[PDB]
């Protein structure tokens, strides 16, 4: 799991949003994308995955907004169970601010799945003056 | 411009309120009176700038 996908209608019609950490940079860019029907960066060779399809978008046209950063601490190669990383993110809209938090917590063992019983609570990651209004979001996968 | 200065536009057709700092890029034909336009430049169908 690498990015997400903001917008209201998504289909180059409307301001889009677009987050995506699968770069070597954490890239957001706040532009009129027009997203093709699979929004998907995982079929590739047989039992391996690469950064193919990197136009997702077939077209970014006349748009406003773009930044780059540093990118996010992930785990190396691709593991079936003993899964110890856990991530949270929490996204708000609020006054025309595109709010996003996060947190990470390594080291979590379990049989079941759903969460457990962890009172964590989230640091504050970014703030972003998109403004503009959203109402449907996709995730994105690898 | 004495000569026509068109550059600067604004929209008077979205029948909706908006929240605090937001821009708003709606290109397409607003339609009014619950009947579907379907066209361009029609009677009722007002482009929004
Ligand atoms: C971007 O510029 C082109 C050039 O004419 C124009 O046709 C288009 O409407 C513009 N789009 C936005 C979102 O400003």
């Amino acid at each position: 799991i690498r990015g997400w996908i903001f917008g209201t209608t998504l289909d180059s019609k409307t301001q889009s949003l677009l987050i995506v950490n699968n770069a070597t940079n954490v890239v957001i860019k706040v532009c009129e994308f027009q997203f093709c029907n699979d929004p998907f960066l995982d079929h590739k060779n047989n039992k391996s995955w690469m950064e193919s399809e990197f136009r997702v978008y077939s077209s970014a046209n006349n748009c406003t907004f773009e930044y780059v950063s540093q990118p996010f601490l992930m785990d190396l190669e691709g593991k079936q169970g003993n899964f110890k990383n856990l991530r949270e993110f929490v996204f708000k809209n609020i006054d025309g601010y595109f709010k996003i938090y996060s947190k990470h917590t390594p080291i979590i063992v379990r049989e079941p799945e759903d969460l457990p019983q962890g009172f964590s609570a989230l640091e504050p990651l970014v703030d972003l003056p998109i403004g503009i209004n959203i109402t449907r979001f996709q995730t994105l996968l690898a | 411009k004495v000569s026509g200065n068109y550059n600067y536009l604004y929209r008077l057709f979205r029948k909706s309120n908006l929240k605090p700092f937001e821009r708003d890029i709606s290109t397409e034909i607003y339609q009014a009176g619950n009947k579907p336009c379907n066209g361009v430049a029609g009677f009722n169908c007002y482009f929004p700038l």
